[PDB]
């Protein structure tokens, strides 16, 4: 397919059309557990903190 | 057996807060439906005069 | 003559209807607003936490 | 001429209010599409795993 095989050939040279900063192939345990306590949506600052 | 608790209990906050997401969703509907209305209605007065 | 009036004071109580409906149209408008600003208020916030 | 006249300009403003009505069924016909393609947000999956 056209759109399947443009998507794979693009991501050698522009990889940051894809990139998420919520998850990545190697997160780490602990940055899952970080994810978990702040996915309310009422963020306060010293809830982050 | 702690860590299954405490994994049941984060489900519960991410859930409910979800859930309060998907409820404003619903009210921001039914404002824009409501301005519709207000908005329509004055066309008609202008059709009525 | 007095026929033609009665039809021109129908119309004057049709737009009369037309604005008891756009009242309750505007409040529904301002109690949805005022709840989708609100959003999350501090009982359930507190629930969250 | 000029009564003749107004029934034209009346059948204008009755299209107006159509444009009026479409505005707000094309409004909820985007914003549940989006909701419908959106499915099952990231928040919502984080909370079932």
């Amino acid at each position: 397919r056209y759109s399947t095989w443009g998507g794979v050939s693009r991501l050698v040279y522009y990889p940051e059309n894809y990139i998420d900063p919520t998850q990545r192939i190697g997160q780490t345990r602990m940055m899952d557990e970080l994810l978990e306590n702040i996915s309310q949506s009422k963020l306060s600052r010293d809830t982050v903190e | 057996s702690l860590s299954a608790t405490a994994s049941q209990y984060s489900a519960d906050k991410i859930s409910r807060s979800e859930a309060y997401r998907r409820r404003r969703q619903e009210w921001e509907i039914q404002r824009d439906n409501a301005d519709g209305e207000v908005k329509q209605m004055d066309a008609q007065l202008e059709s009525l005069k | 003559i007095r026929i033609q009036q009665r039809t021109v004071d129908e119309v004057d109580a049709d737009i009369a209807v037309l604005a008891e409906s756009r009242r309750s149209a505007q409040n529904r408008l301002e109690k949805y607003q005022q709840l989708y600003d609100e959003d999350i208020n501090h009982g359930e916030q507190r629930a969250m936490s």
